[PDB]
């Protein structure tokens, strides 16, 4: 993967949490052209899709569809140490899809399932780690309730969530299965 | 019975006068012209829709047929109207003034009309009253047939009327009779146009799917002919032409056993694999369509105000050509002596494509560059 | 009586540019599976990415037919809840909350 920029477009990001689908974030309502995806995790038990427009690097929605109760780890409290970096929606260098013009979905989905995923959930916040790697760099802040973190090796590694009240982690745990 | 005819000729040779006289005289001698609206307002190759053609229209009625007559005010309008399929025609009416012979513009127009495949042309000599000799009329009537035969029209068999529209609409007999003979030639010499349902079957592929336990299904709208269940069909396109059988036809509301042209249907095939079928291909009757890569065609480049280039292109031009359902990048060959092709003028060109595509003579296409329609064309002659 | 739409009960309007609803109760061989909007999101993505074709209705019907013939084959091998499926050219995940006596489908991918 490759992430290369941030923007500053002020627009409301809606975040719903169903009892079926664990998490879902919709920063923009994309209808000009559907997005293309990067799917991470273990393909059978832990799948997390990330959508990004084809016209540019803007994201549409990143949501995990299924997560294992064993691949998560609840802890007492956060390590909330947060150096605030530039705010706004990030972008992605779309070279991964060299031929997105063949109009076949096969060449449209690049998904490295060799990287697993862990989720650190608490009654206060929830963070997501990918790749089983000890890499940390700047933390982009999409909204005050939703932050994101890139690694040193040109990739997004850590995800974070704020202002979450356990009334919806009830549905989150009803959906994790 | 509804038949579409067109007028070809110089503007000041009196073609509008002819149209007015035809309408008024046939309204007098026969019943009034019906107000029926039987035809669409546009053309095949849907990406070329919205070129803002002028398309001057009239309508009249004979005891046997109802004629919709179309003419274009200028050269650019006429060439856009012929290259695109707007206001389709089953016959054309060549208008030449007997006072001054055919013009180079008329010669180019009938050449274009042959290239686009206008099936029949009858000639009307106007202003034959302003000449006091029958022999000069004989010589000009011979030279127009000679020109028509030069451009592959049956010049020997072409009906020719020596009349005068002005004196005809001035109520004088012996000229009303001449334009009535013109209408009779419209009735007799022009055959009934070939119905689309009777043409060979052809279906552009738009989307392809696979259903477990059922097979591969293609979803497109059928352009010509009829397809029934159990018949063998040949898929022709980028890959080598393959054979399959239609094991059913599915429609959005009910499953039917026959697919008529104009309907959006779903065709289940036999034995074919999803990987072998693509979008740019077409289903057809076996042996009725062939794939080609090189073809001579006549094209019109959009002007700056019509949404085309602001600058000309040259011999090294390599655009995409949008056929029924896909674009294919192609390289062009210009006529000798043509260094540049400005925006807004029509020209002949020999296009060779990077992948084969099922094509026959008369197939229209769009010319795009980056997803924006920049020109329109029609294949004139398929090559190797 | 239709061919495929007789097994679908629509619950939301159609996805922009298609004829498939955002969510529906699919009745396959008597089993009632409610489709989460994510499956329909991905199906509409498939049908729109090829470009607007203006004949999207029959394509949507064929897509729903393929989805039904895949979910019946998923029932053929038994439903693995919250796990990716092995049906050829597809992949589906299911779930079942206590309030829902009918299973729910959360994922549809057509490679």
């Amino acid at each position: 993967l490759t992430v290369d920029s941030v923007i500053n477009e002020p627009r409301s990001v809606a975040i719903t949490i169903d009892g079926y689908i664990p998490v879902d974030i919709k920063i923009i309502d994309s209808k000009k052209l559907p997005p293309l995806y990067w799917r991470g995790g273990d393909g059978k038990k832990n799948l997390l899709e990330l959508a990004v427009l084809p016209e540019n690097g803007f994201l549409s929605s990143i949501t995990l569809v299924m997560i294992a109760s064993d691949s998560i780890h609840k802890t007492d409290s956060l390590s909330v140490s947060l150096p605030s970096s530039e705010c706004g929606v990030p972008v992605v260098n779309t070279k991964l899809w060299s031929h997105s013009e063949s109009d076949d979905f096969s060449r449209r989905f690049v998904d490295d399932f060799s990287l697993d995923i862990e989720v650190i959930i608490s009654s206060e916040s929830m963070l997501l780690t990918i790749g089983e790697n000890k890499k940390v760099t700047s933390w982009i802040k999409c909204s005050d309730n939703f932050y994101l973190g890139i690694d040193a090796g040109r990739n997004v590694v850590h995800l974070y969530l704020d202002k979450l009240t356990p009334s919806e982690v009830e549905s989150f745990f009803e959906a994790v299965g | 019975p509804h038949v579409n005819v067109g007028t070809i000729g110089h503007v000041d040779h009196g073609k509008t006068t002819l149209t007015a006289a035809i309408t008024t005289v046939l309204a007098k001698t026969y019943g009034g012209a019906a107000r029926a609206f039987d035809q669409i307002d546009n053309a095949p190759e849907e990406k070329a829709r919205g070129i803002t053609i002028n398309t001057s229209h009239v309508e009249y009625d004979t005891p046997t047929r109802h004629y919709a007559h179309v003419d274009c005010p200028g050269h650019a309008d006429y060439v856009k109207n012929m290259i695109t399929g707007a206001a389709q025609m089953d016959g054309a009416i060549l208008v030449v003034a007997a006072t001054d012979g055919p013009m180079p513009q008329t010669r180019e127009h009938i050449l274009l009309g042959r290239q686009v495949g206008v099936p029949y042309i009858i000639v009307f000599l106007n202003k034959c009253d302003m000449v006091d000799d029958e022999e000069l009329l004989e010589l000009v009537e011979m030279e127009v047939r000679e020109l028509l035969s030069q451009y592959d029209f049956p010049g020997d068999d072409t009906p020719i009327v020596r009349g005068s529209a002005l004196k005809a609409l001035e109520g004088d007999a012996e000229w009303e009779a001449k334009i009535l003979e013109l209408a009779g030639f419209l009735d007799s010499y022009i055959p009934e146009p070939e119905r689309a349902i009777d043409k060979p079957f052809l279906l552009p592929i738009e989307d392809v799917f696979s259903i477990s336990g059922r097979g591969t299904v293609v979803t497109g709208r059928v352009e010509r002919g009829i397809i029934k269940v159990g018949e063998e069909v040949e898929i022709v396109g980028i890959k080598e032409t393959q054979k399959s059988t239609c094991t059913g036809v599915e429609m959005f509301r009910k499953l039917l056993d026959e697919g008529r042209a104009g309907e959006n249907v779903g065709v289940l095939l036999r034995g074919i694999k999803r990987e072998e079928i693509e979008r740019g291909q077409v289903l057809a009757k076996p042996g009725t369509i062939k794939p080609h890569t090189k073809f001579e065609s006549e094209v019109y480049i959009l002007s700056k105000d019509e949404g085309g280039r602001h600058t000309p292109f040259f011999k090294g031009y390599r655009p995409q050509f949008y056929f029924r359902t896909t674009d294919v990048t192609g390289t062009i060959e210009l006529p000798e002596g043509v260094e540049m092709v400005m925006p807004g003028d029509n020209i002949k060109m020999v296009v060779t494509l990077i992948h084969p595509i099922a094509m026959d003579d008369g197939l229209r296409f769009a010319i795009r560059e980056g997803g924006r329609t920049v020109g329109a064309g029609v294949v004139a002659k398929v090559l190797s | 009586t239709g061919t495929v739409f007789d097994s679908i009960k629509a619950t939301q309007p159609a996805i922009p540019g298609t004829s498939i609803p955002k969510s529906f109760e699919l009745h396959v061989n008597g089993q009632t599976v409610w489709v989460n909007p994510n499956a329909t999101k991905h199906m509409g993505e498939y049908l729109t990415r090829n470009g607007l074709s203006h004949s999207t209705a029959e394509g949507s019907q064929a897509m729903l037919t393929s989805l039904q013939s895949a979910v019946k084959d998923a029932f053929s091998q038994g439903l693995k809840f919250n796990e990716k499926m092995q049906v050829g050219r597809w992949e589906l995940v299911f779930s079942q909350r206590s309030s829902d006596p009918y299973p729910v489908l959360k994922h549809a991918l057509y490679k």
